[PDB]
């Protein structure tokens, strides 16, 4: 446990100095395992044996005084609907429970280039959607800052294995928000970078048009180093961007004296709790005391995010889970006697209620004579709302807000009323539908539980991002209490 | 009572890796054998197009005289199926690569020009073999690229849709974009028909024709489909939409399926697949890469080397028959005694030993000399009964063998 | 108004088991959710272009190089049926139960 809270940046050089080895690095963090998660639950199917290995091949290589990678001997916990070549991926659901895949996702590729240590996987709500991670087969992850609230969805195992010292750094897929909200939630740094800006290689796919991998970590500079080590183009996906400089380093430190921030009015709009509206106001002036400009604006139709956003996800999850009859792998109905049987018991029993919620909503708006009133329009409201953000960018440099209307809510308080999980979206969502590159990192607390606050950027242009997202880090983060818990 | 038919052909294109995955298109007898994560749609896979797949769709397209697209992208077609296991086929919908066509086709009358809709390019699906009361399933196949050309509701009898399927696979024969034999599934056809009563609009029950394996068998299926529901027309018939199955042997259509309404296929832009921006400069490089097709190889052949009306379209059957014929012929044998001796003699000795690699067996080369031999050299014919045989099987001149004999 | 049929019709086309306990619950919950749908309908989408692409490459074709597909025994592996090298599925295709 000793380096459980050690930021990568100073567990990297605590290796590089010699004063630590891989094996003990490894050691501490399944101590902080074993002793944790009992009652955070964030882990799934842990590595254990083989991080040992690697582990072991790693001291070699520090003797020999050859230590190459960004990250090195550094742990990492995967997000559960990432592939893991050899490692069981279940999407935490019933329908891949046993899973094993037989080839490599892009970043988990890069990852082992840059020699990190893969720990295990974390838990996610079924199939990445949910806004709570309560959705999951296997276990309810529960909030490091409290116990008794949510840690965020889909994402929650990330944001809340970051949170609790158990890795250093996590990777986590954004949909409409599963990153970027249970960062917020778990008072942790998340970014969900430009789209096309990582590849979708081995991510399990729930809307190829809004998904993305990007690294939760306990501070922004952790993150812009985790960035640099999954970004670039790759053959496998025909939409990665061809995008050479990731450095995204290369400006955290530097002033925003004079950053034009845009604060769009709607964002501190009515569905967003007194609290949170404090905190971000508060971070507003804090902004201010930093040389940066900050002005309202108006993305008006951010109102429409949550609606265009489900019926389009949900259109292509209603395409994208298709391969799933249980056929070549996964859940496969043992009752089924016919083919239509196979396909629709194998689906129904392997999927959850709200996946299945997804799917029956998905492909009705796909079908004949719904088509272009439902989904048809909802693709042109896409356009309206990235034409906002095009709009403001004109001007201003940055956008911010808060990242969730409200701070974690309550186990099981909203599990069983998706219209008022769904609102939970309302600030994330955007971001996706106009492909933005889009970051978390704490700004408050409220009883406890921590407040996002989001800046979204312009296409490709993370840098800008964690250069104002360092210089407010300096003057507020959880950075010495997650130690407490 | 104009019988109105349409043709929904299918052709395999010959790359040598698949569609949107890098396995090869041509499989071993090894079932599952020939495939990747891709091809077995696991979860997080992307497609990854083929380049000379779309090069020579585009290619085939203007041989076929289409509008080629400037801007087109791929769409999903959502079903469920054993051999189809991502539950989507990769194809287009709006924007097909080719649009509005059209071949020349000879149908007992004149000429007729048959219009062609549209061309897409396609993923071909798995095979499933039908074993005891389950089924076997083999990916192998899975993926293949595949184009499919739909023809103008313009064909107007069984017969003008062999003409159609015979123009058509000539054309695309010459492209050297695929095999195009029925027989070795590279080239698939359906068919649609209804009937409309002169004076009004409306038609009568309409079908879709399933199971017809060769152009002979389509106009089979074509011939008694229309004959069938003539009769319905006439006699009480029930107008609806269907769905028949061509029987091989009896020479019957079976029902098979009433459709409830048009199949929803949920068609919608694949979002993995960046769309394509086909310029200029890109269309002229697969312009240039045509040959004379057909129908103009056919027009040099009366007017110029004025050969007749029949020799003409069975020369131009084959680019590598028409282009043995060109190569012997100014070799120095005579264009009509060439054209007599592959018109028949060489056509007829092809299909009765089945030789159909016009290729590897006779040459230009040697061909060229047996013509001569037989027209100034030694004498007349009866000679060239088995000089011919062992001369295209086994040799290479046959003014060495009338001697070696 | 989402009835009865429509909701079996769905379940159909997503191939989704469903019985009438559910698929009078799934009526409720569909329109819902279709009425959380319907907010778009203020948004004012006149002569503005669908959006199907977020970004703005175009031309990404892969080269004609084929790669040997991987042993039989690995493409089968994951799966819970599977006759001699092959996906093994029913087909009894018929109509109480196709
Ligand atoms: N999870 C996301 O990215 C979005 C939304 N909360 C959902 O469940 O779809
Ligand atoms: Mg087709």
């Amino acid at each position: 446990m000793s380096i459980r809270y050690e930021s990568v940046e100073n567990l990297l050089t605590l290796i590089k100095d010699k004063k630590i080895k891989p094996s003990d690095v490894v050691k501490d963090i399944y101590d902080a395992i074993e002793e944790t998660d009992p009652t955070i639950k964030s882990f799934l199917a842990l590595d254990k044996e083989n991080a040992i290995k690697k582990a072991q091949e790693l001291d070699e290589l520090q003797a020999k005084d050859q230590m190459d990678g960004k990250l090195f001997g550094i742990p990492m916990g995967i997000k559960d609907n990432i592939i893991t070549n050899g490692l069981e991926t279940t999407c935490a659901s019933k329908m891949l429970e046993g899973f094993v895949p037989i080839y490599e996702s892009t970043v988990m590729e890069k990852l082992h280039k840059e020699n990190a240590v893969l720990i295990g996987k974390l838990n996610m709500d079924e199939f990445a959607m949910g806004g709570s991670t309560e959705t999951s087969y296997f276990k309810k992850t529960v909030n490091p800052f409290d116990h008794k609230a949510v840690p965020g969805g889909s994402s929650g195992g990330s944001a809340a294995a970051v949170a609790a010292g158990l890795v250093p750094l996590s990777l986590g897929s954004d949909t409409g928000g599963s990153i970027r909200q249970p960062a917020a939630y778990c008072g942790v740094v998340g970014m969900k970078p430009t789209y096309g800006r990582v590849s979708r290689f081995g991510l399990v796919a729930f809307a190829s048009s809004l998904d993305q991998i990007g690294p939760l970590t306990r501070n922004v500079k952790d993150n812009a180093i985790v960035l640099e080590a999954i970004s670039g183009a790759d053959v496998n996906d025909s939409t990665s961007a061809p995008v050479d400089d990731v450095d995204f380093t290369s400006e955290i430190g530097k002033d925003i004296k004079g950053l034009k921030v845009a604060l769009p009015k709607e964002y501190l709009g009515e569905g967003v709790a007194d609290d949170v509206k404090e905190a971000v106001q508060n971070a507003v002036e804090t902004l201010k005391s930093l040389g940066a400009v900050v002005e309202e604006v108006s993305l008006p139709n951010t109102k429409f995010g949550i609606p265009s956003y489900y019926v389009i996800a949900s259109s292509e999850a209603s395409s994208n889970l298709s391969r799933f009859d249980g056929i070549r792998y996964g859940y496969h109905s043992k009752e089924a006697h016919s083919l239509e049987e196979l396909y629709k018991m194998s689906r129904s029993e392997g999927f959850g209620k709200e996946v299945k919620r997804r799917i029956f909503l998905g492909t009705f708006a796909l079908s004949s004579g719904y088509y272009d009133a439902y989904y048809k329009k909802s693709q042109k409201v896409r356009t309206l709302i990235k034409n906002d953000f095009d709009k403001v960018f004109e001007n201003y440099d940055v956008v911010v807000g808060p990242t969730a209307p409200t701070t974690a809510f309550n186990l099981g308080e909203e599990i069983d009323d998706p219209l008022t999980m769904y609102a939970n979206d309302l600030l994330t969502t955007p971001v996706n539908l106009a492909g933005l590159p889009g970051i978390s990192v704490p700004c408050g607390q409220s009883n406890g539980r921590p407040i996002g606050l989001q800046f979204i950027g312009k296409p490709f242009d993370e840098k800008t991002l964690y250069r104002v997202a360092y210089q407010y880090e300096t003057q507020y983060n959880l950075h010495d209490v997650y130690e407490k818990l | 009572f104009e019988t109105v038919i349409g043709l929904e052909v299918h052709v395999e294109l010959k790359t040598d890796s698949k569609m949107f995955s890098p396995s090869p298109a041509h499989f071993g007898a090894e079932p599952n054998s020939n495939t990747n994560v891709i091809d077995l749609a696991y979860p997080g896979v992307l497609p990854v197009v083929n380049k000379r797949a779309v090069d020579w769709a585009m290619r085939a397209a203007m041989a076929l005289n289409m509008e080629i697209a400037t801007e087109s992208k791929f769409d999903r077609k959502n079903y469920f199926y054993p051999d189809n296991p991502k539950a989507y086929q990769i194809s287009q919908f709006d924007q097909p690569i080719g649009e509005n066509g059209y071949i020349d086709i000879e149908v007992d009358g004149e000429t007729k020009r048959i219009g062609i809709t549209r061309l897409h390019m396609e993923e071909d699906a798995g095979k499933s073999t039908h074993k005891g009361e389950y089924s076997l399933v083999d990916l192998n196949r899975q993926g293949t690229p595949l184009i499919e050309i739909v023809s103008e509701p313009d064909i107007r009898s069984p017969k003008e849709a062999y003409a159609y399927l015979e123009k058509l696979r000539s054309i695309i024969q010459y492209t050297g974009v695929s095999d195009v034999k029925m027989e070795e599934g590279s080239l698939r056809c359906d068919a649609n028909i209804s009937l409309r009563p002169y004076g009004q609009e409306k038609f009568g029950t309409k079908a879709e024709l399933k199971n017809l394996n060769s152009f002979n068998y389509v106009r089979k299926g074509l011939e008694y489909e229309e004959k069938r529901q003539e009769e319905e027309l006439l006699n009480g018939g029930e107008i609806g939409q269907e769905t028949r199955r061509f029987d091989e042997s009896t020479g019957k259509t079976i029902l098979m399926r009433v459709k409830e309404g048009s199949d929803d296929y949920r068609y919608f832009p694949e979002p993995d697949i960046v769309p394509l921006y086909i310029d200029d400069a890109w269309k002229e490089r697969v312009r240039q890469t045509i040959p004379e097709l057909p129908d103009e190889r056919k027009a040099k052949y009366v007017n110029e080397l004025g050969l007749p009306a029949y020799d003409a379209h069975v020369l131009t059957l084959t680019k590598e028959m028409s282009d043995f014929f060109e190569s012997t012929i100014e070799h120095g044998a005579d264009v009509k005694l060439t054209s007599n001796w592959l018109m028949g003699g060489v056509n007829e000795y092809l299909n009765k030993n089945q030789v159909e690699l016009l290729d590897t067996k006779l040459t230009p080369e040697n061909l060229a000399g047996m013509i001569k031999l037989i027209e100034d050299g030694t004498m007349s014919s009866k000679i060239a009964k088995k000089v011919f045989p062992e001369l295209a099987a086994k040799g290479g001149n046959a003014k060495q063998i009338m001697e070696d004999n | 108004k989402v009835t009865r049929e429509e909701v079996e019709h769905i379940a159909n086309l997503a191939r989704l088991q469903i019985s009438p306990e559910e698929t009078e619950e799934m009526a409720n919950t569909l329109e819902s959710i279709l009425d959380f749908a319907k907010q778009n309908d203020s948004a004012d989408t006149e002569g503005v272009e669908p959006t199907y692409h977020v970004l703005d490459l175009q031309n990404v074709l892969r080269e004609d190089k084929a790669i040997k597909g991987i042993p039989q025994e690995l493409a089968l592996k994951n799966a819970k049926e599977t006759e001699d090298g092959q996906f093994k599925v029913p087909t009894i295709m018929n109509e109480e139960d196709a």
